[PDB]
């Protein structure tokens, strides 16, 4: 159930620890372009509750994703190479209570009507642990996933929703948590039990920053000729 | 009537168009 | 503005920051990238000046 | 001349210093990367992550006496003072002819084979003559080095896979005349000469970005003081200043703020969370008035 | 090591040059006059300087 959405501008993030007020910056960095191409993948995604069939897409500079799943169906992520147990990944998995990262030479089993059962029975090699709150938890729950310079950086949003697959209105995603996980992670795996993912590629955008530090507008600087006007002149208005 | 005595022109003047360093403190006054 | 602006830039510095540079560096090494600051903004006030 | 002339400028000078950084206690694992009892090879470079730890490097002078401590991107002597993102030892034992192409740049069989340093490197190459204890009659079993690469290492790349490098035309499955043995371990002997005899390098690798974490050596801070002109060290962000309290709504996630034209004008403290304003300190012109030497000597 | 700007136990114990040096560092092989069987007392390094 892949359907491409082209309507979406979403996925900007403060791309640094820096705090801005009233300003117009320019900046240059992975961002999901304004109107590209997003990939739509369907509940449980391919297969229904009873099949099994999972994309496992490719991770090109980044991925945005994002999903309204009031179900709880989505519970982490699976970054690596191969998921064979030959190589080492990363698993993210949130269950409820804790959300539990973990970099092994992870094996993929066939992990996933209401039926739950563990995952990664095989999991040699283990080189990294972190816990933190829940990532998830009627929300349409932004995220970003990054991974440069050996860290792999994680930004999110909760943004309330009810009457809508998307709000009408602009946000920003804050990082969420940066870890120096040091795995190549070419591709990646959704882990299941509406989902949203678009790729990063390097950009120039015009970030509007608001009296607070917060992000409230941006600029996609090679979208039209009116962008790249705009961030010419570093205005919003021309 | 008015304090700094310009006449309704010269205050239009002044109005339309837009001594502490709070801005640009490099050297720079 | 573009005058103070011009501060920011490396000029092929290590960083644009005379602070740091002296902070982690010893004089030998400092000094050169202290004199590529220099000529950066000693340039940027002839511009402006001129 | 009677008239006013500027000549010097003035400013206002810091009365004291304030030093700030985290209440950190943890002491940095130098001395467990250094005094292992066993090292990994140079092909398998062991990389170990130092973080939330107080970074005192007095503990490398104590260790031993050394060959060589070349830092590229700073001063041996300043590394007490700063803070770091994410310090990295990379450590392995190598031949001492190779001890002196680990470094950014280089080129030669080490450099593409099995460890290369990036371009733009911030760090320091650490290294020593190890005869003492890793040297046996019979051989030791932890030299394991590349032969010849089926391609040049990019910085930091570790190629841990083995694979037969292909030296003919055709592929080849172990036949000596077309396959080139890609490993050479090799036991060593106290007999042979210097250039032969392993050197244990450590290399820390570096990443200065604004102290966004700690890492920081040991610097014993002071008391906060405000509505004063000080010196200021704040985690590694040094500079001269007012601090105030600020009324700048920083989310959780900002540590640092900066102006319109990207100098710092707020920092987080690194003890108590307040967010504190950075007022330069008071600068201007000085002008003298002179009514002229052949009228009057008092000036204004 | 014996050179202008450089950190070891040499420069840092015994002996340093400026780092703003006019000069020339000349140097030879002296095995023929001070190698003895019985060994020299002219040697005389500090092992660790305060
Ligand atoms: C910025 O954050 C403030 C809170 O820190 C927001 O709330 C208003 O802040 C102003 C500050 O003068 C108060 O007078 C208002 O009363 C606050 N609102 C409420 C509902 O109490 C503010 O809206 C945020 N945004 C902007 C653009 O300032
Ligand atoms: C584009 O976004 C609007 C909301 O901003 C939404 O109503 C519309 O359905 C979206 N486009 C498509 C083709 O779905
Ligand atoms: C140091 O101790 C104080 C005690 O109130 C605490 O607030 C602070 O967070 C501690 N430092 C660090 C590293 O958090
Ligand atoms: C380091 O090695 C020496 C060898 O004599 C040993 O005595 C010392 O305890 C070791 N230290 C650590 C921290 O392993
Ligand atoms: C390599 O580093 C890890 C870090 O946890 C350590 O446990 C291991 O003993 C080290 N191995 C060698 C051979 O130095």
């Amino acid at each position: 159930t892949t359907q491409s959405y082209t309507n979406f501008t979403r996925g900007v993030y403060y791309p640094d620890k820096v705090f801005r007020s009233s300003v117009l910056h320019l900046t240059q960095d992975l961002f999901l372009p304004f109107f590209s191409n997003v990939t739509w993948f369907a509940i449980s995604g391919t297969n229904g509750t009873k099949r099994f069939d999972n994309p496992v897409l490719p991770f090109n500079d980044g991925v945005y994703f994002a999903s309204t799943e009031k179900s709880n169906i989505i519970r982490g992520w699976i970054f690596g190479t191969t998921l064979d147990s030959k190589t080492q990944s990363l698993l993210i998995v949130n269950n409820a209570t804790n959300v539990f990262i973990k970099v092994c030479e992870f094996q993929f089993c066939n992990d996933p009507m209401e039926s739950e059962s563990g995952v990664y029975s095989s999991a040699n090699n283990c080189t990294f642990e972190y816990v933190s709150q829940p990532f998830l938890m009627k929300n349409l729950r932004e995220f970003v996933f990054k991974n440069i310079d050996g860290y792999f950086k994680i930004y999110s949003k909760h943004t309330p929703i009810i009457g809508r697959d998307f709000p009408q209105g602009f946000s920003a995603l804050e990082p969420l948590v940066d870890l120096p996980i040091g795995i190549n992670i070419t591709r990646f795996q959704t882990l299941l039990a509406d989902y949203y993912v678009g790729y990063l590629q390097p950009r120039t955008f015009l970030l509007k920053y608001n009296e607070n530090g917060t992000i409230t507008d941006a600029v996609d600087c090679a979208l039209d000729p009116l962008s790249e006007t705009k961030c010419t002149l570093k205005s919003f208005t021309v | 009537s008015k304090p700094s005595k310009r006449s309704p022109i010269e205050d239009l003047l002044f109005n339309k168009v837009t001594l502490i360093c709070a801005q640009k403190f490099n050297g720079l006054t | 503005n573009t005058l103070v602006k011009q501060l920011s830039s490396k000029f092929g510095a290590i960083s644009s920051v005379l602070n740091d540079i002296l902070s982690r560096l010893d004089p030998p090494e400092a000094e050169v990238q202290i004199d590529r600051l220099i000529t950066g903004r000693l340039q940027s006030l002839q511009t402006y000046v001129t | 001349e009677k008239g006013i002339y500027q000549t010097s400028n003035f400013r206002v000078q810091p009365t004291e210093s304030i030093v700030r950084f985290p209440n950190v206690t943890n002491l940095c694992p130098f001395h467990e990367v250094f005094n292992a009892t066993r090292f990994a090879s140079v092909y398998a470079w062991n990389r170990t992550r130092i973080s939330n730890c107080v970074a005192d490097y007095s503990v490398l002078y104590n260790f031993a006496p050394f060959f060589a401590f070349k830092c590229y991107g700073v001063s041996p002597t300043k590394l007490n003072d700063l803070c770091f993102t994410n310090v990295y030892a990379d450590s392995f034992v190598i031949k001492g002819n190779e001890v002196s192409q680990i470094a950014p740049g280089q080129t030669g069989n080490i450099a593409d084979y099995n460890y290369k340093l990036p371009d733009d490197f911030t760090g320091c190459v650490i290294a020593w003559n190890s005869n003492k204890l890793d040297s046996k009659h019979s051989g030791n079993y932890d030299y394991w080095y590349r032969s010849l690469r089926k391609s040049k290492l990019k910085p930091f790349e570790r190629d841990i896979s083995t694979e037969i490098y292909q030296a003919g035309n055709k592929p080849c499955k172990g036949k000596g005349p077309n396959c080139y043995f890609p490993l050479q371990s090799y036991g060593f002997r106290p007999t042979y000469g210097v250039g032969h005899q392993p050197y244990r390098v450590v290399v820390l690798s570096f990443e200065l970005l604004h102290a966004p974490a700690t890492v920081c050596g040991p610097k014993k801070s002071t008391n906060l003081v405000k509505n004063k002109c000080v010196n200021f060290n704040f985690n590694g962000l040094t500079g001269t200043g007012v601090l105030t309290k600020s009324n700048k709504k920083f989310l959780p996630f900002q540590q640092f703020g900066r102006d319109i034209v990207d100098t710092t004008d707020a920092v987080r403290d690194p003890q108590t969370l307040e967010i504190l304003d950075i007022t330069p300190c008071s600068f201007g012109g000085v002008s003298v008035i002179t009514p002229g030497t052949n009228t009057s000597n008092q000036v204004a």
